[PDB]
């Protein structure tokens, strides 16, 4: 149908090419979409070689036959994305015809330490008789980490939730990892700590009751 | 100047009928246009659903024709999207977008008409689940000296146990976005979820100007507008 890799690697500075494959792209001008975590999709190229206004001079197209492609040249940091090429088929009515999508990684960022925050419970939610620790977790990269929690300095695993990564606008990730209490175990403890382990290294953050 | 902005209901029982509607602003519906719907299943790629014209005329992705109704508002200058006997792989996000009047088949006469979407919505979250909907109880998460690190200090809000996706969180009703960052949910054991925001400020304003954490949960219609004061 319509074909293209699904993860490409570029290093910063350097040139890219994505390429979609199909029967439907003959005969037909091709449009190309960047899409970022969280947000919507957006034209970079259209008519085959055509850029937005607001598009960077550094994207381009072309296509010939049964291929097409999109050239990103000196690749910035920005342009790390899933791109997807776009054509309407050449059967039927012509339906629109998305292609799988690749994402594009780009090598050579900065690695970063996490940021950790670690708020105690409200005291709203432990008059509503619930208990939560909050330990927030940003600006690091890559996106690769494990938290554990401490009542005291004893391990505690029950009441504990944690996200995947995801990926910030900078191109960094974030995290959170929640420890649900009782009130009276917050109140009564010597302090909580969030311990945040990254690329070897591990951070940890502590509060307590007061 | 055209923008978009989809509304729809969130949550969609199964074998129920998903409606979904797009409201057009800084421009009409009753120009030369091909009002658009495209779906996203979560963290997969993007599916074209169908185009309409302001005069009535459709065009469908044939895997949904038999299920999708595409409509058109000249008066409220808005068109939406209905899709029937939903199931859970119709769970996505609905994105309504604009393409420009296109001639792509091989008997135009011209070729430079090309298709594309050029205008997109911001997309809304669609769930198709059994379970019922609840809404978030929200906490602040307020700034002390053990979340100020120099110049710099952290603030929040906790918004926990909601279902199904998502929430969206602003601060001051849009007037601060500098230092804002919603982490993503968590799925808890029990099915809910539950996400955190918080927003890094300078610590000499801490006190001296006030912050509001603007929870919205459009699919069980609540918003908490929360305070946010330091300890």
């Amino acid at each position: 149908e319509l074909t293209q890799d699904p993860a490409v690697s570029v290093a910063l500075g350097q040139t890219v090419r994505i390429t979609c494959q199909g029967d439907s792209l003959r005969g037909y001008y091709a449009s190309w979409y960047q899409q970022k975590p969280g947000q919507a999709p957006v034209l970079v190229i259209y008519g085959k070689n055509n850029r937005p206004s607001g598009i960077p001079d550094r994207f381009s197209g072309s296509s010939s036959g049964n291929t097409a492609s999109l050239t990103i040249t000196g690749a910035q940091a920005e342009d790390e994305a899933d791109y997807y090429c776009n054509s309407r088929d050449s059967s039927g009515n012509h339906p629109v015809v998305f292609g799988g999508g690749t994402k594009l990684t780009v090598l050579g960022q900065p690695k970063g330490a996490p940021s950790v925050t670690l708020f105690p419970p409200s005291s709203e939610e432990l008059q509503a008789n619930k208990a939560t620790l909050v330990c927030l977790i940003s600006d690091f990269y890559p996106g690769a980490v494990t938290v554990a929690w401490k009542a005291d300095s004893s391990p505690v695993k029950a009441g504990v939730e944690t996200t995947t990564p995801s990926k910030q606008s900078n191109n960094k990730y974030a995290a959170s990892s929640y420890l649900s209490l009782t009130p009276e175990q917050w109140k009564s403890h010597r302090s909580y700590s969030c311990q945040v382990t990254h690329e070897g290294s591990t951070v940890e953050k502590t509060v307590a009751p007061t | 100047q055209v923008q978009l902005q989809e509304s729809g209901p969130g949550l969609v029982k199964p074998s129920g009928t998903l409606s979904l509607t797009c409201a057009v602003s800084g421009g009409s519906i009753s120009s030369s246009n091909w009002w658009s719907w495209v779906r996203q299943p979560p963290g997969k790629g993007l599916e074209w659903i169908g185009e309409i014209y302001h005069g009535g005329s459709t065009n469908y992705n044939p895997s949904l024709k038999s299920r999708v109704t595409i409509s058109v508002d000249k008066s409220k200058n808005q068109f939406s999207l209905k899709l029937s006997s939903v199931t859970a792989a119709d769970t996505a996000v609905y994105y309504c977008a604009r393409a420009p009047p296109y001639c792509t088949s091989a008997s135009c006469p011209d070729d430079y008409y090309y298709y594309y979407m050029d205008v997109w919505g911001k997309g809304t979250t669609v769930t198709v689940s059994g379970a019922s909907t609840k809404g978030p109880s929200v906490f602040p998460l307020a700034p002390s000296s053990k979340s100020t690190s120099g110049g710099t200090a952290a603030l929040g809000c906790l918004v926990k146990d909601y279902f199904p996706e998502p929430v969206t969180v602003s601060w001051n009703s849009g007037a601060l976005t500098s230092g804002v960052h919603t982490f993503p949910a968590v799925l808890q054991s029990s099915g809910l979820y539950s996400l955190s925001s918080v927003v890094t400020v300078p610590s000499s304003s801490l006190g001296t100007q006030t912050y509001i954490c603007n929870v919205n949960h459009k699919p069980s219609n609540t918003k908490v507008d929360k305070r946010v004061e330091p300890k």
